[PDB]
């Protein structure tokens, strides 16, 4: 009778084919080569397969390669192989919506995973870590862009801010794994990283918008700076209200408490993210989600474990989609060897300066050498925000119909995709490798 | 806008010489001055992107010199293939504007048009129409004058003119002038005299 | 190989609309910009607008803003342009060319073949031959709506003196004239207007 | 602090509003008055509220009114109130797809709930119950249509066959409730009803197609009869293969056995139903689903309880949609008092004859008087197939552009909607009331 | 109350297309069939086709198959008819009526007001008044493209003999003739062509 | 198809009498013979669905009798409102076909047209055109003949005719005949004679 590897592979192949077949039967034309749903399904499966395959390979002392690399490569190959790309087409609206949902999921997970006492202690350190390295890297990257690539100063800073914020999608899962393992919990390193990795996005996007407006001489800088400040304020206020609400109302004496709480947090986070994006305040949604989830977890205390488990399953489902879509954004047209060497040089030097700055920001915080080194190497990952706003400058330049500005926007896009590819895999691998060693386990 | 101007619209060139095409813009495009070639059959192919960046597959003869706002294109030696119309484009600003174009014409010894008259046949009289045809052929260069002297009377109206492209075997030119008038105007004249 | 093929010649009436088609093979269709250029006869080219066959965004020359409408379909790998309320000034050859949007020195470097668009009011007509006699001889084909008359001469006349002047519009009445050179014994032009299928011969005699 | 009824109502209102808001944020124009998703959401909520409200009322000895009546009335009021109808519009494709999914769910649930030994015993009785009352009611209803309504004979039989098959959507949940309670299990009444209520649909639809072809003199009768026989044969074969497959391959030693089994059964059932409908064999899907689920349950034995629980939750979700959509099909335009009295008379007399025939079919089966009476009163419910093919004859007549045939099709549609409204609520109420009393509990 | 309102008169050129609009208020729009009827002048009515504004299915008279296209929008509660490649025979009044599809004795019972469509080629023109003298007096307004000239006479003439014959097409040249009856002293017809805004008077004298 | 025919296209009727309209189909429609009324202003309203089923809001005068394939509509007494065009429709089969229509005209005593001539003014000669107008007015019934006798010469071409609907105050008719000819034809004639 059936047993062993053959039965498992038969069942998995059957489930995959059956899911596609069911979707095709219900929809029909969407789930066929060229249609949207067929593209989504194929991208999902390819991302999962790539993650697994890359995870398999482990020859050297370094742990198995991160599945992030596999998912990114799957998306990249789907985008760039000619015929596969022609057949597998995903509508932009759907891709953006799925990526937004994945971001909301991970932000909720991070907010739930925070520790109140650690946050109360590492108060200034979080602000420094969130706002120092981003600014310093933006400035140094602008310098490099002006001198090497030849961009003017405004475009240099646009590039520096695009090549800015760290990615919560990469940092949060690894820090949650480490926190579950108990590494660095005594000093609350995972809490510090998870909290700081969700604020610098606001500063990076604010700087990007301001410098873009300066470059195209549109609107005013004061308006964009005030937009950033209002983003912070309204995000905090809305998150606080929602968190204090869901922290009380689904009561401890209801029939399906876990399900209702999970739906409330996830739905409120999705609503915040999408409505804020649609209302012209992209960045208030993430902060509102973080604060809401933090307050809800603080209120629930022990009961939050089941909600965390369900959201972890949701993230397991959604991570392949997010990273496959990010990879599918990358096009080899922008990675032409015309000047790719200089773009790589600027990205590498900016990353080195970012590492040094991050080490100096957490210097006077009570950490020891190993913890500071781990923190510096855990601030590298960049993704899910370089892909979101990488090509905005190029689109604006095209709208203005200026050739020089198109050239500058193309350099910006090349550098964004470079930074993603270079830093996300190495960053995740370094987090995984250096977690157990440098951090101090608590048992 | 950035309306471009090509100084010469038709310049002669032998089959073994070096020719130059001049394109001048009404602004300062940094270097975005693509060049194009259109052959008489109507097929247009790119020649030189970004002033002097020779395109892939283009013969090495084409040299896209020029810079600033006074660009130029040069041909090392002229082959029978290179006889076509060359346009200079600009993509520096939003609305891309092409030049007026230039036609390359093979040099040859000057010629004299045949300028033969052609009386409309009896079918014309019976059909109802009345058209007189002047056929001056094999002239060089294109500098010709069209006029009819039917019975001495002179009119500046009702003339149809058609030209022939550069001749590919002897490099000459052909002009056909057709005058359509009322039958009554036909009836009062019987002697044909055409001037060219 | 890379090739763009577009619809054939078109005939339209004033105030109507026409759909242009430009299909390209030999490269990733959604990887390039599709640009449209209108060349009126005698005059130089002049840019119209472009369509990105990836997100379907467009940009139009201010002159053609509203007069034209660009669309594309990835599955068929073809692009279309709509010309609305055609007038006498919208009769010209239309080109489609691709352009790499993500190259610092992009250009067009790949064009279509040209799709003549004629906006007239007249309908089809049969060409009429008017043999001419005094050397040289010509028949002076008269008006006909469809341009491709394709006047011909029986074998032997094509030896020399075969000047065939281009057909002129002539007040919505195309007039193509031909001439031959030579003794008195001659041949006649075999007009082969295919639109009306009137293979008129009308032999010319040496009167 | 929050507690009691007020907290529950606050939470429920919040969840409802939040679900709508999330959908609107993601989609935007769809989830606004007029758009499709807004209509679906409003119909779902209205159906649930109507079910609950109707369940509340219990004055007399009769148990609380069935929620079926509430859901049907909610759909009816949505369809017929002018402004509500204008705002709430559901695309036909979506309505049909949702109803098909609900049917597949209930068929899977019924197939799992069958008992092998009871089916082995009540072998001929099932065939009689499934094919006798339908035929007799079709004939008597055709007689009544010819004499009262004045239809010719072909249209009389078209009407008789439309007013035919019993609805599994109404019978199956009640019989599953009774079986769980242990009523009539010793003699396998619930098994008999659940099995028989899924075959007569094939015969009813086959007769309907044959008589429609005769009426419009299209195709041939032999083709339609052979179509019915092939439906039965291919449905049985496909169901047997699929059941023997899923009965073995997801093995007892896998990590998520229950989830994989549930997905396999539900997905295979949905695929069968939809593909069979799309391939011109509507009726093979239901039989294939029934046989597949039956064989899978027989193979799994005890383990099937969790799958049944999950599918029961799915049915709890989907029942409001199915019945609300069925109600929304009904239009008061067809219920004009021009001749509604005669249509009511024909429906009532046909139902009485059906009751008598059902009592006579199960006469020689070993049941006692109470069991036979309960079975006869449990064969009434009619729905989900009168709404599916009620208006097909009218559409065909309109396509042929014949006035008389349009009149006949309108009579057919009126009678179909009548039968639904009259028999579904009373049938469900009678099943619930007479279950505990007549059937013999086993403990 | 129930009412259907449709677009106003339309001027089109041969080979073009026109979009008719029929919006209805006072009843459930998606509860009824929308039928289109074409009434050519002089000729009787002619059923075109219908659209169900519930599932958007249609049925067309074989004569108008392909020539017409029916669409509807529930939110705007309006229905549109597309006439393609208009010719000289497509100039007539078009009606829209509703019909209860679920009533054994259905009819139309509710019609629109009529949307004249004219398929011509000429452009706007200024009317020209030609006073006529030998009783009676008339000016015989000459051609003008826009039909609603609305010829008028100053107060006093309208007392009697004010017969204003309908405008005739007259080879795409509208001719509206008027006459008055009465001594020698008279008045002048006040042509008020609004399309060209030429409020010509051209008083007639007793020559 | 089921082309319908109305026997009489225009039948007179007084203001206090009973009139009947006859509609006959080219087939056997069982009873699906709706009736319609269109008023001169162009508004059409339903009258009688299914042969004799009087519609809601219709005055009781209208009686839709008839059955088989020879249907009819009757008016008890005729009011000034009921003067319009009545169409018979059929929806028995797929393509609904209307009748030819019938116009109700008020009876009156016979009249004689004025038939006055109108010489084109000097503006016509100077403008370039040449149109001669015959104005015969207040005639009854519509039976009239249009002919022109310019200088005795007779032509059967270049005549524009326009009619007036039934007069609402005296129930008479108006005819306008306009003849457009070349100016040269004008020059050779100076006497106007029009026959009606
Ligand atoms: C408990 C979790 C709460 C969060 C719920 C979020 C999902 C909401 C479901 C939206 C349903 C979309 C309907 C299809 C769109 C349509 O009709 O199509 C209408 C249009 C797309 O078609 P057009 O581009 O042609 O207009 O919708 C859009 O514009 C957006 C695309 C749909 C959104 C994509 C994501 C849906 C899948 C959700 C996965 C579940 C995530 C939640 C799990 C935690
Ligand atoms: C484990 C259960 C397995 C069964 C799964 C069945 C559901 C499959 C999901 C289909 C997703 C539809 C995408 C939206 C359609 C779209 O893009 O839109 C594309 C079109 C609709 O737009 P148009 O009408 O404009 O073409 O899709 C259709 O034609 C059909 C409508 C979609 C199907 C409706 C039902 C989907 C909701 C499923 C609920 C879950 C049921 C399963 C739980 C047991
Ligand atoms: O993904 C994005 C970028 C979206 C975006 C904002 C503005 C813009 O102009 C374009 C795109 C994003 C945020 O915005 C805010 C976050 O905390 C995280 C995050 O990942
Ligand atoms: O819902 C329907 C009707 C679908 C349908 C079939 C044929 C047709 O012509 C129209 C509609 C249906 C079946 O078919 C078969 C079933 O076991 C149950 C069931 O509920």
């Amino acid at each position: 009778p059936p047993h062993g590897l053959l039965d498992r592979v038969i069942t998995n192949v059957t489930i995959i084919v059956l899911l596609w077949a069911v979707v095709w039967s219900i929809t029909g034309s969407e789930c066929l080569p060229g249609g949207n749903l067929f593209g989504i399904i194929i991208l999902f499966y390819c991302a999962i397969i790539g993650g697994k395959l890359l995870g398999l390979i482990k020859l050297p002392t370094l742990p198995p390669l991160p599945s992030l690399l596999g998912m990114l490569l799957a998306g990249f190959l789907i985008r760039n192989i000619p015929v596969i790309n022609d057949n597998v087409q995903i509508k932009h609206k759907w891709s953006s919506s799925l990526r937004s949902i994945a971001l909301s999921i991970i932000l909720v997970r991070a907010g739930l995973g925070l520790d109140s006492k650690a946050l109360k202690k590492l108060k200034g350190v979080c602000v420094r870590l969130s706002m120092g390295p981003c600014i310093v890297e933006a400035c140094t990257s602008a310098l490099l862009a002006h001198y090497l690539l030849g961009l003017p100063w405004q475009w240099g800073f646009i590039l520096g801010f695009v090549l800015g914020a760290v990615s919560p999608a990469v940092v949060v899962p690894s820090m949650l794994l480490l926190q579950g393992g108990g590494y660095g919990v005594e000093k609350g390193v995972p809490t510090l990283l998870m909290a700081a990795g969700s604020f610098d996005d606001i500063l990076a996007i604010t700087g990007f918008n301001t410098c873009l407006g300066i470059a195209f001489s549109t609107g005013s800088t004061v308006f964009n700076v005030l937009r950033g400040v209002l983003e912070v304020v309204i995000g905090v206020a809305t998150g606080s209200v929602l968190g204090f609400f869901i922290q009380y109302f689904p009561s401890r004496d209801q029939d399906k408490l876990v399900c209702k709480r999970t739906f409330l947090v996830l739905g409120l986070s999705v609503l915040a993210v999408f409505s804020s994006v649609h209302f012209g305040f992209p960045g208030s949604g993430g902060l509102c989600t973080l604060v809401m989830a933090f307050l809800a977890g603080m209120g629930w205390t022990s009961e939050k474990a089941e909600v965390e488990k369900i959201i972890a399953v949701a993230w397991d489902i959604f991570q392949p989609l997010l990273f496959g879509l990010i990879g599918a954004e990358v096009s080899i047209a922008s990675l032409r060897p015309e000047t790719v060497g200089l773009c790589v040089a600027t990205v590498g030097i900016a990353v080195l300066i970012r590492i040094l700055t991050t080490f100096l920001m957490v210097c006077f915080a009570g950490f020891n050498l190993k913890e500071k080194i781990f923190i510096s190497f855990a601030w590298l990952p960049k993704a899910t925000v370089q892909a979101a706003i990488g090509s905005v400058a190029l689109d604006t330049a095209r709208s203005h119909g200026e050739k020089q500005l198109e050239d500058y926007g193309m350099d910006v896009l090349t550098v964004a995709f470079l930074s993603i590819l270079i830093t996300a895999p190495i960053g995740s691998l370094l987090i995984g490798l250096l977690g157990p060693r440098l951090l101090q386990k608590v048992e | 806008d950035i309306v471009m101007t090509q100084t010469t619209s038709s310049l002669s060139a032998s089959l073994g010489d070096r020719v130059t095409i001049s394109c001048r813009a009404s602004q300062d495009i940094s270097n975005y001055l693509n060049w194009f070639q259109q052959k008489p059959d109507g097929t247009v192919k790119l020649l030189i992107c970004y002033t002097s960046r020779l395109h892939s597959g283009v013969p090495s003869r084409f040299s896209g010199s020029g810079s600033g706002t006074d660009y130029s294109l040069t041909i090392s030696n002229l082959e029978q293939e290179d006889i076509a119309t060359y346009f200079c484009q600009q993509d520096s600003k939003h609305p891309w504007t092409f030049g007026g174009g230039t036609k390359l014409e093979i040099k040859r010894a000057d010629a004299a048009p045949t300028v033969s008259i052609f009386p409309p046949s009896s079918e014309q009289l019976t059909s109802g129409g009345a058209s007189v045809v002047c056929f001056l052929n094999n002239f060089y260069p294109k500098d010709i004058n069209v006029k009819w002297k039917i019975d001495g009377s002179e009119r500046q109206n009702g003339v149809l003119n058609s030209w022939t492209d550069q001749d590919s075997k002897d490099s000459t030119y052909s002009m056909s002038s057709t005058l359509t008038l009322t039958k009554d105007e036909y009836e009062r004249h019987n002697s044909y005299t055409c001037e060219a | 190989e890379v090739q763009l093929q577009e619809s054939g010649p078109e005939l339209v009436k004033p105030g109507a609309s026409v759909k242009m088609s430009c299909k390209a093979s030999g490269y990733t269709f959604t990887n390039y910009f599709i640009h449209w250029v209108k060349q009126k006869p005698g005059q130089g080219l002049e840019w119209i607008g472009y369509i990105n066959p990836y997100n379907d965004i467009t940009k139009f020359n201010e002159k053609f803003k509203g007069k034209a409408t660009l669309t594309s379909d990835k599955s068929s790998r073809t692009a279309y342009m709509e010309l609305s309320s055609l007038t006498s000034e919208d009769s010209a050859v239309y080109y489609c060319a691709r352009c790499d949007g993500y190259y610092r020195y992009y250009a067009m470097d790949y064009w279509g073949q040209g799709t003549s668009v004629t906006v007239s009011s007249a309908k089809t007509t049969a060409p009429s031959v008017y043999p001419l006699a005094p050397v040289t001889l010509g028949c002076l084909v008269k008006g006909y709506f469809p341009e491709p008359v394709t006047l011909t001469w029986n074998s032997g006349s094509l030896s020399s003196g075969v000047h065939t002047f281009p057909a002129v519009l002539q007040s919505d009445l195309y007039t193509l004239s031909s001439s031959v050179t030579v003794p008195s014994q001659s041949i006649t032009c075999n007009v082969a207007h295919p639109a009306s299928s009137t293979k008129v011969d009308k032999k010319i005699e040496p009167r």
